């Protein structure tokens, strides 16, 4: 049809349209199945520029492998829409869709309409969600519980000597900035990375770290007690909005105009100096000025004669981290200066690392915006750690915002598999084939874990399914012996919202794919 | 000179004759003010002027130019001086003492 | 520089002011007893005929 | 004659010019070979009896040096596995300075 | 030498063109006919940018295809004429036009002039309209459970039908809010005030209709509040900063204090503007322009919240939901233009992004539709289906008439014309029954798409309509049997049917009046 | 139609371009018969070749052709029908419907014929009582795809292809006072030769305030007389759109000058390009406004438009065409223009002749027996004119 | 002394910007390795307005190179005088707009722009005092125009009292190199009206007739395109609306009016 109207068209009719979507779905899963569990292998990614990126997370991998397909673009966008909401479950998303399309093809190839399978997915999706509500366990979410949840999501993206160090820095940071009410607000934990020393020196600083210091060589480098003045006023020489211009005379009137144009900016400096001299009469306290706008070299010479350590051009986000930490007020004008608008720190010292300068704010009274300091000897090591830190922070915020936690280790995928079998006869018609095919796709998480540890794929499932019929215990798969182990009494925990979103997402995409009739490309070759 | 675009405005013949002499006599006092403090060597980091060079030689002063910014700061530590952002005579703590 | 004159009487005095600035420099040289003068910057023809 | 086609899956969806090296005989055993060649170039300049090296970069500038780090800096390397060994050496120069 | 007369102009004529125009129209119908009925399958496209457009809509498919034949270009344009007029029926208008244009070549090959066929087509179109208005059944607007059945029968074909209990209450509660009467007796339902926001993530069951407007913005200063109970919002259009004029102004200064005196007036100008706003006691300030840093200092002193750089269209819907009017000069500020129709203002985070919510309104006349789902491709098809559900609802209020669907209407008019053609005489009788028998393609595609014998079900339906009262008997599109439409509950507005029959006849008339093509003349 | 096919074709033979420019002359002088005249002109040359290829001098053919053309016009005036003897309203429907055949709207002639006649009689201009004048291209023909071609409506007033400026203004005014303007309502500014030089910083705020105050006073002078609708050919600043909001008035910007001329004429308003008067001040009297009876902004197929109905000063017409797509509507406009020019000529020149080939068949008889009284070589030329018709 | 910085965006902006640095490095005698081997004093009194010095005598420029395609970055890096740029000043994407002004403005331009403001801050921190910005972009391609329009809007907001000059390019007079060139140009000019101080066009503050010809031809094609509503669903579907395009043509008509050049019924009045 279309080939008669547009000769330069590419079409795929009848079952050639289903053979392209199935083939590519299984192609992305044979590469993404080696990343599952703490026993997955690391991958090397090299771009055209020549940089090196070692990643294990399914979202970073999918957006870095050179892949040009229409139907491989739909799965890529589903994983992105999970990383920015839940932050976990990007590898398990591709595996289930790739396998759910594989099982549904065994019945379509036997002369069966794809719509009959579709009705089976809807019934199986409603039973699976009603089964998950009774498996979750509601707890208080004390410190000891959040250690176990955070460790499960950090032991798969680093080694054991690092996850034990990064777990304490993530659990502590969330607790320090959480109030008794209101949702946990992110964007208040600055992630600073310095390329020095080893990777085991990644610590948590109760304060703020700024990537710039003082620009005068006559300013203090260590203050033991200081008032923090956070301001967003301009101390640079500025010009009138309307076009002006001096019109002077004999050379004496030129000198009367050069120092008459600096009065407006030297008045702002003289308001700070009197405020400093009032609250600090004796040379025993400091006075640190943090600005969001620039400062002239002239104003860095007036402030440095009184020991006013001043920093210029801070980021806009730090006008909110510095009020929660210290306790001042971030003001825009100087017409209402008062001692009530000043912060308080306990130690401000400067750190110089080669050609870059860092400033530390420590010993705050009641800090509410902590910072994380990342250290590592390689550029790609600081990116590998920064991915795990993001993963571990969204695994703790999810565990607090939802008062329930689901056990892991694959002990829950086996549980929907047994529940849906006894629900198969209750569905009338040929739609029982949808429920049987759905119960087979959910069993890929135990299969991949059993296969990545070096066991038998079939002999392990029969052992896991030998339990859970004779004892109502959520038994998972061990990753060192292959024996059935109970996941609720060891420490393996997942998130209730991660598993809930995954079931919702993996069914909607694989239902629209199975109903695609043809792949038509009749438009313009390129927008030109 | 001012950073804003400024210009002179001569409206009488009498102000036109005195303008050139006014600028020169103004510069004599500025250079002589520094020369009275004993500053034998003046080190700058900008552009030297033709009229300013004349008065430097008159009072037996040494003028050295270093247009490298950080190289200037290293000299301040060697002699124990301070960089003046303005053309004003130093008072007591901004005078570096060398030996040769 | 810029000159903003209002009346023609001040117009003629300006033209005589530039010819008096130059002649003031040349007279100061001649009074000093010099006989040979050298200069990096150019010497105009009016000074050559002086 | 006949031609061997491309295996279905990931190999059929790769962009042109890209390469894929997976396995133990294709990725691990080849990475060791690249790094073993790098050790035989800088070994001659070890100890008091070391020898100098004439290196010319792409600006036609000549370097006669015996430092190990300086030789690696003026040599371009296009092997990813050999590039980590270089960045491991450049980190000791900024911490210690010797070694 | 090389002389020409028409500069390489390609001319074709004769009967070759007429058979070329009909075969170009039938090909367009052959692409779309598999996307009609509740058993329809799905297609994907490939736009020149790189995206994917996967849909069932008849206009969203033909508008992406580039075809060089002039006769095919007319069938692409009538698809969007239906789309912009009634919203629904972009597929039935293409299949019907092809069948009405295929049955014409049978008469053109029998030495019949094309002008004879034109008079038969236009004569029969005046009998289709009179028959449809005879079987029309009125609807009651105040009945709410009936307005849910009309929308449900229109989205039972798209990919939303799994959640038909949810999208029925979304597209109904939005049209009823927009309806509004400002001056005189002019009643308008404008869908420019029904903003649809798509956010990837969550689940489709979280899609709701807020009682106000949702903006993607944040507070300028962190010290400002983020939760106000009963706000008094004032909307602005000018910028709160010092700018330049346009009359070529310059300043000449010759004293020592004239420089700092000029800089001091820029701060007194801002204070003058702010004190004209704090006098009216707002709570939130909304502006379409920038706000200076000094102007924010004077607004945190009075506990005022400000939003900078709001779009013109987002700033128009706020005035329709809170109740206010846009003021440019802050000096002409009164009490009648302060918004006191809201009941909440909170700023949340939805996946590492701040959002401004203005909900709990007294009597809003503009709303926003918040969609959540899986990807950007899935949410795109939800928006196309919802825009189909509101355009059906709007048509009912402007014309409360319904007709049976599922194929009962096509046979009802096919029966009426076959019994009226036997009283006429002449050569106009034969093209009069082809136009009536060409309408049986709508209920014939409903049998093929589900899977059934189209040669036994069609003849069991034609003989079914021979009785006097059977005008509502149609074909079930899910099983493949003849059921009455009085119990199934399939209905469609009269405005949709009148536009499908009228557009199709004129496309057939226009393409039956061409006999030569002059290809290539460089404008 | 012959005027549009030949105009769009690229022709470069010099002997063929003469026929192309001939068709363009018929459309301007008369407006109809643009394809009937090309056929006669090309047939006349073909019949003249057979004579010139013989030993007939070309000047004898030209002399005979001028004689036949002269006597063929005198005979037509014998074959004349004066419309006033037959029914006035049956000699215009038939004459307009004949021009409607051979077009897309051929079957719908009995519907479109009434519209064309009712649109010409509405714009009948009054002369000094020597002869009625019926201007054409004064009705506005607007295309908008949508419902069937039987849904086209004749507006008893004027229709504008414009939209209201701001969404806060009303969209329906019952008793409207039209105030047609020809200048932009923006902030004032100084000309090229006038600059502003400030020597005192205190006299700056007052000057800046006076740029937005001059335009404020001008608008207040207009609204004080009771103006309801403001029509401007120029642009209106967004600051000046707020004064019409609380005043309950409509303001339409960027209106064409050809459209404003017809709106002002039909409602009695006066187009003014400035507010000055015979003295130095600026004023705005109330004796120079318009008066309509319903100004409603209707919606037609998504996009909107502004109707102006029941103008009391004069009568005006406008036609809105409804078709299937853009190709169909553009052919209904061209075939409606050809019908408007046919009615105008009948009203102006009160004489019609039978159609359907009854004239050429009658002229080929009279010219055949007329050439028998010449007895020269001009006999052959006249006989060829009879056969060419 | 009022130091200035540069921003280069898009494929066209990088190619011209790479050659712009050529006329300054050689005029001031800056070696390709970053060192200095000049022999004049006039090449050093203004060396700090365009170059930031490093320890040991390295002079690096003050340019930021942004793009939505990583394949246009290595061309400058491996080309002549490409080694002197700061390695951290390269900002690249992975998707590309694909001649889409709106994709590079709200849906995908909203992520990379946050990666550019953090870069312009660290450069502006080192300077003593800056007076303005220099940005280079295009008006036909949506990759640069959409990203530049957002970038040029997020620069003015943080620095409302700083001048900013642009060196944009304009489409060809008669021929058109893209189908949707008029769509991508009208939506970008009106955002440069109240956000710029001086603009230049390379083939009331617009420099290079009186530019009246350029704006006349663009609105002729735009009106013909908008009457049929052709290719409009590509922009409205990602977050636009019909009224947004109306304000573009209404504002475009106003600028033409500021650039001024200097029926059969006439019986009674
Ligand atoms: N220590 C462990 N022992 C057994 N199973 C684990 C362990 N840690 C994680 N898992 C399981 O591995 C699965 C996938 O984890 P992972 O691949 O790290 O990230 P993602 O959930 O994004 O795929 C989870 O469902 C979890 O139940
Ligand atoms: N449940 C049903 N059974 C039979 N026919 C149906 C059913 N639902 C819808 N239809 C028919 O589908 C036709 C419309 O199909 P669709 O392609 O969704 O919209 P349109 O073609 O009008 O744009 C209508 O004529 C209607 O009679
Ligand atoms: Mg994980
Ligand atoms: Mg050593
Ligand atoms: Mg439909
Ligand atoms: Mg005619």
């Amino acid at each position: 049809a279309v080939k008669t109207l547009n000769p330069k068209a590419e079409v795929a009719r009848a079952q050639a349209a289903l053979a392209v979507n199935i083939s590519a779905a299984r192609g992305l899963q044979d590469v993404l199945r080696t990343n599952l569990g703490p026993k997955g292998t690391m991958k090397m990614l090299v771009s055209g520029a020549g940089d090196i990126k070692l990643t294990k997370d399914g979202n970073v991998l999918l957006h870095e492998m050179q892949i040009q397909h229409p139907t491989a673009s739909l799965i890529a966008k589903v994983a992105t829409a999970q990383d920015d909401i839940t932050g976990d479950g990007t590898t398990s998303n591709v595996l289930i869709i790739g396998e759910l399309l594989k099982q549904a093809d065994l019945y379509i190839s036997e002369g069966l309409h794809p719509r009959i399978i579709t009705e089976g997915f809807e019934a199986a999706k409603e039973k699976a969600l009603q089964f998950l509500e009774e498996v979750k366990v509601s707890r208080e979410m004390d410190r000891e519980t959040l250690i176990d949840v955070a460790r499960t999501s950090l032991r798969t993206k680093v080694h054991a000597e690092l996850a034990d160090v990064l777990t304490e820095a993530v659990v502590d940071s969330i607790l320090a900035i959480k109030k008794q009410d209101e949702p946990i607000d992110l964007f208040m934990i600055e992630i600073m990375e310095m390329k020095h020393k080893s990777e085991t020196d990644t610590s948590l600083i109760r304060g703020l770290v700024l990537d710039h210091g003082a620009r005068h060589p006559d300013m203090k480098k260590r203050v033991e007690d200081a008032y923090i003045l956070t301001c967003n006023v301009s101390l640079e020489y500025e010009k009138t909005e309307v076009n002006s211009g001096f019109f002077y005379k004999s050379a004496e009137e030129r000198e009367k105009l050069v120092k008459a144009e600096r009065k407006f900016i030297e008045d702002r400096v003289k308001k700070i100096i009197e405020l400093k001299r009032k609250v600090c009469g004796d040379s025993d306290k400091g006075f640190v000025v943090i600005n969001q706008k620039g400062i002239d070299p002239f104003s860095l010479d007036a402030l440095s004669k009184e020991g006013i350590v001043a920093l210029r051009r801070a980021k806009r986000r730090n006008m909110e981290r510095l009020t929660l930490a210290c306790g001042g007020v971030a003001l825009n004008s100087f017409d209402d200066l008062s001692p009530d608008c000043l912060g308080h720190a306990g130690l401000v010292y400067e750190y110089t690392l080669g050609e870059e300068k860092f400033t530390f704010i420590e010993k705050c009274n009641n800090p509410r915006s902590v910072t994380l300091l990342i250290k590592g000897p390689n550029k790609h090591t600081l990116t590998q750690i920064k991915d795990a830190v993001r993963d571990g922070l969204r695994a703790v915020k999810n565990a607090i915002d939802d008062g329930c936690v689901v056990p892991g280790a694959g002990a829950v995928e086996v549980a929907m598999a047994e529940a849906l079998i006894k629900h198969k006869p209750s569905v009338k018609g040929r739609a029982q084939l949808g429920v049987q095919a759905f119960a087979d796709a959910l069993l890929i998480i135990p299969k991949v874990l059993a296969q990545n540890s070096g066991f038998d794929l079939q002999e392990t499932l029969v052992k896991i399914q030998a339990e859970h019929s004779e004892s109502g215990q959520l038994v998972g798969v061990d990753l060192n012996t292959g024996e059935p182990m109970v996941a609720a009494e060891v420490g393996v925990w997942d998130n209730y919202c991660v598993k809930k979103q995954l079931l919702h997402s993996c069914t909607v995409i694989a239902t629209n794919i199975l109903l695609v009739d043809e792949i038509m490309r009749a438009g313009m070759s390129f927008l030109k | 000179i001012t950073e804003t675009k400024g210009t002179v405005l001569i409206k009488t013949a009498e102000e036109l004759m005195n303008f050139s002499k006014g600028e020169e006599n103004l510069m004599d006092a500025q250079v002589k003010a520094i020369a009275d403090t004993g500053a034998n060597v003046v080190v700058t980091g900008g552009k030297v002027a033709d009229m300013a060079l004349h008065y430097a030689n008159k009072y037996n002063i040494m003028l050295v130019r270093l247009n490298s910014k950080w190289d200037l700061r290293r000299l301040c530590k060697t002699v124990g001086a301070t960089a003046l952002p303005r053309l004003t005579p130093p008072v007591l703590e901004e005078m570096g003492h060398c030996d040769s | 520089a810029e000159i903003r004159v209002h009346t023609v009487e001040d117009y003629q005095a300006i033209v005589d002011a530039e010819w008096n600035i130059l002649y003031d420099k040349l007279e100061k040289i001649h009074h000093s007893g010099a006989k040979v003068v050298l200069s990096k910057l150019p010497i105009g023809d009016v000074a050559t005929q002086y | 004659a006949l031609h061997v086609p491309k295996a279905p899956g990931f190999a059929q969806m790769l962009k042109e010019g890209a390469k894929h090296f997976s396995g133990l005989e294709e990725a691990v055993y080849r990475n060791i070979q690249a790094c073993k060649e790098l050790a035989q170039t800088t070994r001659t300049a070890y100890g008091p009896n070391g020898m100098n090296k004439m290196v010319i970069n792409h600006l036609e500038k000549l370097f006669v040096t015996n430092d190990a780090a300086t030789i690696l800096r003026e040599l371009e390397v296009q092997h990813p596995a050999a590039k980590m060994i270089v960045m491991a050496s450049h980190m000791q120069e900024q911490e210690v300075g010797d070694g | 030498p090389v002389l020409v007369l028409s500069q390489n102009t390609k001319r074709e004529s004769g009967r070759k063109v007429q058979s070329g125009n009909i075969n170009a129209a039938k090909t367009i119908a052959d692409i779309i006919r598999t996307c009609l009925g509740p058993k329809s399958m799905m297609k994907m496209l490939l736009d020149p940018m790189g995206g994917i457009v996967m849909t069932n809509d008849g206009n969203a498919i033909l508008r992406e295809i580039q075809v060089q034949h002039p006769a095919a270009k007319s069938m692409i344009e009538i698809s969007r004429t239906q789309d912009e007029e009634v919203g629904d029926g972009t597929t039935s208008v293409i299949i019907l036009a092809g069948e009405m244009l295929s049955v014409a070549e049978h008469f053109l090959e029998q030495q019949m002039h094309p002008t004879v066929v034109i008079s038969a087509y236009r004569k029969a179109l005046d009998d289709m309209i009179s028959t449809l208005k005879k079987i029309s059944i009125p609807v009651d607007i105040s009945d709410s459970d009936m307005m849910l059945n009309i929308i449900n029968s229109s989205i039972t074909t798209k990919a939303i039908s799994r959640w038909s209990s949810l999208a029925c209450n979304i597209a109904l509660d939005a049209v009823k809010m927009v309806q509004f009467e400002e001056n005189g007796r002019k009643e308008i339902d404008i869908k420019k005030y029904a903003r649809v926001e798509k956010i990837p993530g969550g689940i489709i069951e979280d899609s709701c209709v807020l009682r106000g407007v949702m903006i993607n913005k944040d507070v300028t200063h962190p010290r400002m509040r983020r939760y106000i109970k009963n706000p008094r919002i004032v909307l602005l259009d000018s910028s709160l900063e010092y700018k330049k004029g346009e009359s070529q102004t310059d300043i000449e200064i010759t004293r020592e204090e004239d420089f700092t005196r000029i800089l001091q007036m820029e701060e007194e100008y801002i204070q003058q503007l702010c004190e004209d706003i704090i006098q009216l006691k707002p709570d939130v300030v909304i502006t379409e322009k920038g706000i200076s840093d000094l102007a924010q200092h004077y607004l945190m002193r009075a506990n005022i919240t400000a939003i900078r750089r709001v779009r013109k269209t987002d700033n128009n819907r706020i005035a329709r939901a809170c109740g206010a009017r846009i003021v440019s000069r802050p000096e002409e500020l009164r009490e009648d233009d302060v918004g006191t129709g809201a009941g909440l203002l909170e700023i949340k985070k939805i996946g590492d992004e701040y959002f401004t919510f203005i909900t709990d309104c007294k009597d809003p006349k503009a709303c926003t539709i918040l969609l959540r789902g899986a990807s950007k491709e899935i949410l795109s098809e939800v928006e196309r289906n919802l825009q189909d559900a509101m355009q059906v609802c709007r048509n009912v209020l402007l014309d409360p008439q319904l007709v049976p669907g599922g194929g009962a209407s096509e046979m009802a008019v096919a029966h009426a014309l076959t019994e009226k053609s036997k009283a006429m005489t002449g050569v106009e009788q034969w093209p009069y029954r082809a136009v009536a028998q060409a309408l049986e393609v709508i209920p014939r595609t409903l049998i093929q798409n589900c899977g059934a014998s189209t040669i036994r079900l069609l003849t069991s339906l034609r003989a079914k309509h021979t009785q006097e009262n059977c005008e509502t008997w149609g074909v079930n599109g899910e099983t493949g049997t003849l059921v009455d439409m009085k119990e199934l509950g399939i209905w469609e507005p009269l405005a949709v049917k009148l536009q499908t029959y009228k557009t199709a006849v004129e496309t057939a008339v226009l393409l039956l009046r061409i006999d030569d093509i002059v290809s290539g003349h460089k404008k | 139609d012959g005027a549009t096919i030949l105009k769009l074709l690229e022709v470069e033979h010099p002997a063929a371009k003469v026929l192309c420019e001939l068709a363009d002359l018929q459309d301007k002088e008369v407006g109809d018969g643009t394809t009937s005249v090309v056929i006669i002109a090309a047939e006349l040359l073909k019949n003249a070749d057979e004579l010139v290829k013989q030993k007939i001098h070309p000047t004898s053919v030209i002399s005979g052709y001028r004689l036949a053309c002269k006597e063929a016009v005198r005979y037509i005036n014998e074959n004349l029908i004066v419309n006033t003897d037959e029914l006035g309203r049956d000699c215009l429907i038939n004459a307009a419907k004949t021009s409607m055949s051979s077009k897309i709207i051929g079957i719908n002639g009995d519907f479109f014929a009434n519209m064309v006649v009712d649109a010409v009689l509405a714009i009948k201009y009054t002369d000094i009582r020597g002869q009625p004048r019926y201007p054409v291209n004064s009705v506005n023909i607007l295309k908008a795809h949508g419902r069937s071609q039987m849904e086209s409506m004749l507006i008893s007033g004027y229709a504008l292809n414009c939209v209201v400026g701001s969404q806060g203004m009303p969209k329906r005014i019952v008793n409207a006072k039209i105030a047609c303007l020809d200048f932009s309502l923006q902030k004032t500014k100084m000309k090229l030769g006038v600059q502003v030089v400030i020597t005192d910083p205190e006299k700056l705020d007052q000057i800046r305030q006076r740029e937005s105050d001059i335009t404020k006073e001008r608008i207040q002078k207009i609204l004080a007389t009771g103006a309801n609708v403001i029509l401007t050919t120029g642009g209106i600043d967004d600051m000046c759109l707020k004064y019409f909001v609380e005043a309950g008035a409509m303001a339409v910007r960027r209106v064409l000058k050809r459209d404003l001329k017809r709106i002002a004429k039909a409602s009695g308003a006066t187009i003014l390009s400035t507010l000055a008067n015979l003295e130095g001040e600026e004023t705005f009297e109330a004796a120079m406004l318009g008066q309509a009876e319903e100004v409603v902004q209707e919606r037609i197929c998504d996009d909107e438009l502004i109707l102006i109905k029941n103008t009391k000063a004069r009568t005006s017409a406008s036609i809105i065409l409804r078709g299937a797509n853009d190709f169909m509507c553009d052919e209904m406009e061209r075939s409606l223009h050809d019908a408007l020019c046919v009615v105008k000529r009948v009203l102006e020149s009160k004489s019609v002749v039978p159609g359907g080939g009854a004239v050429e068949a009658a002229l080929s008889i009279y010219l055949e027996n007329y050439a028998t009284s010449m007895g020269s070589r001009e006999q052959l030329a006249i006989a060829e004119f009879a056969r060419s018709l | 002394m009022r130091e200035i910085v540069h921003i280069q965006a898009g494929q066209c902006g990088n190619q011209i910007g790479a050659k712009f640095w050529e006329v300054i490095s050689d005029e001031h005698g800056i070696d390709p390795t970053g060192t200095y081997h000049g022999d004049s004093d006039l090449q050093l009194d203004r060396i700090s307005v365009y170059y930031n010095e490093a320890t040991g005598g390295k002079y690096v420029p003050r340019a930021i190179l942004v793009d939505l395609e990583p394949g246009t970055m290595d061309s400058v890096r491996s080309g002549p005088f490409g080694q002197i740029f700061r390695p951290d000043n390269f900002v690249f994407g992975q998707s590309g707009a694909g001649n889409n002004w709106a994709k590079g403005h709200y849906t995908e331009g909203a992520e990379l722009v946050d990666s550019v403001l953090d870069v312009v801050r660290k450069e502006a921190e080192s300077c003593d005092c800056l007076q303005g910005f220099q940005l280079t972009h295009s008006l036909g391609g949506g990759t640069g125009s959409g990203m530049g329009t957002l970038l040029i809007s997020k620069i003015r907001e943080e620095y409302p009292d700083r001048i900013m000059n642009t060196f944009s390019v304009v489409p060809s007079p008669k021929v058109s190199d893209t189908v949707v060139e008029p769509y991508n140009a009208t939506l970008s000019v009106h955002q440069l009206v109240e956000n710029t101080d001086e603009t230049y066009c390379i083939d009331l503050h617009f420099f290079m007739t009186a530019i009246q010809e350029l704006f006349k031809r663009i609105s002729e094609q735009f009106t013909a395109m908008f009457r049929r509503k052709a290719f409009l669903h590509w922009y409205t579907g990602e977050g636009m609306d019909e009224m947004e395009f109306t304000e573009a043509e209404s504002n475009m008509n106003d600028l033409v009016s500021e650039y001024q050049q200097y029926e059969e019924a006439e019986e009674e009045a």
